[PDB]
RNA sequence: GCGAAACCACAGCCUGGGGAACGGGCCAGGUCGUCGCAAUGGUAAUUCAACUUAGUACGAGAGGAACCGUUGAUUCAGAUCAUUGGUAUUUGCGCGGAGCUAUCAUCUGCUGGAUAACGGCUGAACGCCUCUAAGCCAGAAUCCGUGCCAGAAAGCGACGAGGUCCGCAUAUGUAUAAAAAUAGAGGUAGGCUACUCUCCUGUAUCGUAGAAGAUGGGCGAUGGUUGAUGAAACGGAAGUGUUUUAUUGACUUGUCCAUGAAAUUCCAUGUGCGGAAUCGAAUCCAUUGCAUACGACUUUAAUGUGGAACGGGGUAUUGAGAUUCUUUGUUCCCAAGAUUUG
RNA sequence: UUGAGAAGCUCAGACGAGUAGGCAGGCGUGGAGGUUUGUGACGAAGCCUUGGGCGUGAGCCUGGGUCGAACAGCCUCUAGUGCAGAUCUUGGUGGAAGUAGC
RNA sequence: UCUAGUGGGCCAUUUUUGGUAAGCAGAACUGGCGAUGCGGGAUGAACCGAACGUGAGGUUAAGGUGCCGGAAUGUACGCUCAUCAGACGAAAAGGUGUUAGUUCA
């Protein structure tokens, strides 16, 4: 089955914060792979999802998508912030995202 | 109160003395069992020399309020193997022997009556069916166990005792290998070993029972210590109670039976001291933990003469045969 | 770098608070961690040091002895355990004195940000958990000090049956001209 | 059965700190059973005292070791209740059975290491020396375990004993197993080696084509993956999986060809509940004091050597008389009903 | 170019804590004069509502339900005109509590 | 020209007088809090930053980047192993406890 996956895995480690303030509309993403802040300068502006499943099959569907794209890296570690479409809930810390390959400039 | 070392002072739920700690062993000791559960037939004080150098009775006769316990002997109808493990010792399978009693079938069932007594009887199947489970139970114990123990249930039928479910105590057998001691334990299914077997009566028995239950008073399990045996006398021994100094043969059941518990008719075990827990109780006799060399357990027991004055009520004569002729002819 | 579903590291020569710290971040990371051996993990100091240290913890709670015990609590202190998400990552952690049948036929890991030959400086004393632990109430060491014999044995006799076998493909490998005539990619 | 009033900002587990109480309110922390293992606590016997061991070696001698048992005892703990004292509606005959309480009859309270001080061995620093600095041993009434008491009402293991009808609602490669240390290891011919090799991380290895992976012609090898069953071995620490396969079918990317892919014409991606007819088990229940404010607990009533009550008798009580565990006697009871889940 | 409610329209720059205190502009209620050739049994007012909308806000508009006879916008006049407190007044109802008890 | 409100203190700093076992007390001065929310300081009425309309983006201050906790288990050079480390008077000394250096040598 190893013939799809064109993303990269990624982690959300946690909203934007300071020790005592949260701010939930930009998310602290974790690429695996990247480890260092000049390689996240690759995966900026790249289409990033989380994608979970919920109850209702509605759409005639049982899984459900929010799209994001990341904006700037975070730290020196290779973390990148991400604004998405919805802020992600705060119970998708370490969960899974997606980080695709477009919009590709390579 | 003032021990904590009893402190909190709560009931134990097992009437049955329940060997917290058994002997440690090893394979220069020869496999043999280290408890045997036994009755409280009665405690009553019988007169006996004590032989012990520097003694102020030394070579002079004494009364000994000793401890009569009755001691059907016991059957083993089964095996657990423990496996070693680092959270603990677990029980890796347990094989039990192909045909139970009704009685100690019984102690599963808590009515009996029930409907089909079904205790087993499908591992009764399986067991004659597949001889090779059982086989293999047998060689995983072998291969995978350090501690085997052996199922043993008690044989109330002999005792007077109303009670029916068979007390089931998992005796541990010591000594030798693991392998001999499942081979002495699967040859010796379904059989019954008497306590002279497992004590000789010169060995010194730390008796564990429950105490009684006072109406927290009482009703919690003790282990009593440095408690030498004095004659282990079989039930069929009607010279139990007659030693060499009063020859004349009287059982070991004094007149009028025992107090609460009846007469004795199997083994017993003599044992000076008394021991928690009422007459006619469940009680562990078993190895003692630690091999105390005190002169007590040095000096041999040579008992003077049992008292068999009356049991419940009150008896003048140790027993009535010798009274017969020592009054004068009744009415009768 | 790349995580795993199950992450089993063999606590051998690993520092206790710098495992600690690792591991809880990769729980809270969205990871489900495996510590073995952890017996065999280390703590700078002298073996009295963390004694009085553990004798001081006894005066205070449940007093916990065995060495997965010791290195449960370090792990989660560094949790928000008074939270939801800190008990859900505490729940991800199974930590195990010895390696058991389910995790000695699997691949394990070392954190090398937390061995003791990369950070502590030659000649310092160290105290070993399972040491340690075994003077302070536990008392399965010996029996579990005697049983990695039995594991390292199989495991060895593994290894050579692996090695042995290995021997005939890496034979085949240079054997088989293809191997040499499209070498040129490096491979 | 009848039936208040005061009071009421609001919740309410502790240790520290929050300077003005900070606290309570902030911060940082704490199905039914069987038979067993023990996470975690608590702990006990304190002992001496007096005669030998003793007027013992040694000590001019006195003093007095080492020493060895016994006899008891100061205080406190769990207790049996045999026997005895008391007993005390046997209301049987002051006695007082059956049993209870009471050492007032009796039991009755563990033991191996590591250590403190101190004393040593080894031995530098400080050629020696130096209990010490690397270390070790001896050694406290100390500590730790052992033993005992419990066990975690939501700690576990082995072990014996719910199923069927009716209705209704309907992760993306999940790939990677010696151990071992850096005053380094692994393996190495040969016959215990010798010496070489390797590392110097997995950026590696295993797998990776197919209109989500088609249809065929095949070819090379006549074989690698697997599905399905039939399987045997190994795996105990929590084996729950490692192989060995016997075949039966396929893809076989090993390789070479012929067809089909599209107007998606630029991203959007059996299982659960509610009912019944059933089979067991458990509780209530015949129950019982074993337990007892009540709860709740322990035994015994399912067609039988059944259990139980009497007719009794024994045991003793009593001091010629009477009574009450036992009974091949009689009868009652009886496949003894409901409830509860599974 | 229509963008003269000149009380309108338009362009630009700077600034924005706030007790006492000071000064503007507004929201709402009862009644009065005028007005909307105003609304109303084809349903006024009130009330309810996890319906919708407007305003920084006081507030306002509206759908549905309930309901059954009156009521509102605008300009002005007027005042017994806006509440969480007063160990506030009146009324209703709680926890205590089926407790103390008879 | 007239016209509302106030006619105190606290934190204290600094300069400063007397002191007195020693602390401490007394003047002036200085500003702040008092009418002031916000980042930090583990938490904090007075310490370090900074003073406020509603938002988006960027960048910082004081503090920080093992985990809790956003951010280098960063680089380079040194001290220490504390069995009551350190991170925040019993204090004199003792150190067969040391690290570097200076002097005489």
């Amino acid at each position: 089955a190893q013939g799809h996956r064109l993303y990269v895995k990624a982690k959300h480690l946690s909203f934007q914060r300071s020790k005592h303030v949260i701010h939930p509309g930009t998310s602290i993403v974790k690429i695996e792979g990247c480890d260092s802040k000049e390689e996240a300068q690759f995966y900026l502006g790249k289409r990033v999802c989380y994608v979970y499943k919920s109850s209702k099959a509605v759409r005639g569907s049982k899984i459900r998508v929010i799209w994001g794209t990341i904006a700037r890296p975070h730290g020196n570690s290779g973390a990148v912030r991400a604004r998405f479409v919805h802020n992600l809930p705060a119970k998708t810390f370490g969960s899974s995202l997606r980080v695709m390959l477009y919009p590709s400039n390579i | 109160h003032g021990s904590l070392g009893f402190l909190p002072r709560k009931r134990a739920s097992r009437q049955r003395g329940k060997v917290k700690a058994f002997p440690k062993d090893d394979a220069s000791k020869p496999v043999h069992l280290t408890a045997f559960l036994g009755y409280k037939a009665g405690m009553t004080h019988i007169v006996r020399d004590l032989d012990r150098p520097g003694s102020k009775m030394h070579k002079r006769e004494i009364l000994e309020a000793v401890t009569v316990i009755e001691t059907p002997p016991m059957v083993v109808v089964g095996v657990v193997g423990y496996v070693e493990t680092p959270r603990g010792l677990r029980s890796l399978t347990t094989v039990w022997a192909e045909h139970l009693s009704e009685e100690v079938k019984r102690r599963f069932y808590k009515n009996w009556f029930k409907s089909k007594k079904k205790a087993f009887t499908k591992y009764a199947k399986k067991y004659a069916e597949s001889t090779q489970s059982i086989n293999r139970e047998l060689e995983r114990i072998k291969k995978y166990c350090s501690v085997v123990r052996v199922l043993a249930h008690t044989q109330i039928r002999k005792t007077p005792l109303a009670q029916k479910k068979a007390h089931l105590m998992e005796i541990q057998v010591n000594g030798g290998s693991v392998a001999d001691k499942v081979e002495w334990a699967r040859e010796h299914f379904e059989k019954t070993v008497d306590i002279k077997s497992t004590f000789e009566q010169n060995e010194m028995i730390d008796v564990i029972g429950v105490t009684r239950g006072k109406g927290n008073a009482g009703y919690m399990h003790r282990t009593q210590l440095n408690s030498k045996i004095y004659r282990i006398g079989a039930g069929d021994d009607a010279k139990n109670a007659s030693t060499d100094f009063d020859a004349t043969e009287k059982r070991i059941t004094p007149m009028g039976g025992f107090v609460r518990y009846g007469v004795v008719e199997n083994d017993f075990v003599m044992l000076n001291g008394a021991t928690p827990g009422p007459v006619k109780r469940v009680l562990t006799l078993r190895k003692s933990l630690l091999t105390h060399t005190s002169r007590k357990a040095l000096e041999p027991v040579s008992l003077k003469w049992i008292d068999t004055a009356s049991k419940f009520g009150h008896g003048r004569f140790q027993t009535p045969a010798e009274a017969k002729q020592f009054l004068g002819t009744l009415k009768k | 770098s790349e995580f795993q579903k199950v992450v089993v590291i063999d606590a051998k020569g690993h520092l206790l608070g710098r495992l600690a710290s690792v591991v809880a971040k990769q729980l809270l990371g969205g990871q489900k961690v495996v510590v073995v051996r952890c017996e065999e993990l280390n703590i700078s100091g002298h073996f009295f040091r963390n004694k009085l240290k553990y004798l001081a913890y006894l005066r205070k709670a449940f007093h916990f002895r065995a060495p997965s015990r010791i290195f449960q609590k370090a792990v989660r202190g560094m949790l928000p355990h008074k939270t939801a998400r800190g008990q859900a990552a505490l729940e991800h952690l199974q930590a195990v004195e010895g390696i058991p049948p389910p995790f000695d036929k699997q691949k394990r890991v070392v954190v090398p940000a937390a061995l003791r030959v990369l950070r502590l400086k030659p000649g310092r004393k160290y105290c070993t958990v399972g040491r340690l632990s075994s003077e302070v109430g536990w008392k399965y060491n010996d029996i579990v000090a005697k049983l990695e014999e039995r594991r390292k044995v199989k495991s060895a006799a593994f290894y050579q049956a692996k090695l042995a076998k290995q021997k005939k493909i890496a034979s085949a490998k240079e054997a088989s001209p293809v191997n040499q005539k499209l070498s040129q990619f490096g491979y």
